[PDB]
């Protein structure tokens, strides 16, 4: 769960 | 009007009052700093925040420009 710089969605993100 | 963000929301939409003009991209990590390279932390700005040391905090001049790379399978 996060907004990193590789996703945006709390799945993909964290 | 408005600006987006990104912090505790999963993602949200929201400005600062008119003082404030366009939108930021404060480059860090998370306390659990995950294998994802840099968070990301977008909101309200009036002039572009950026330090040396750590934080690239770039701009977007215009409206639902601010972000970032993000939405790709990866």
């Amino acid at each position: 769960h996060r907004y990193y710089e590789s996703s945006l969605e709390p799945w993909y993100p964290d | 009007i408005v600006c987006h963000t990104t912090a505790t929301s999963p993602i949200s939409a929201v400005t600062c009052p008119p003082g404030e003009n366009l939108c930021y991209r404060k480059m860090w990590c998370d306390a659990f700093c995950s294998s994802r390279g840099k968070v990301v932390e977008l909101g309200c700005a009036a002039t572009c925040p950026s330090k040396k040391p750590y934080e690239e905090v770039t701009c977007c001049s215009t409206d639902k420009c601010n972000p970032h790379p993000k939405q790709r399978p990866g």
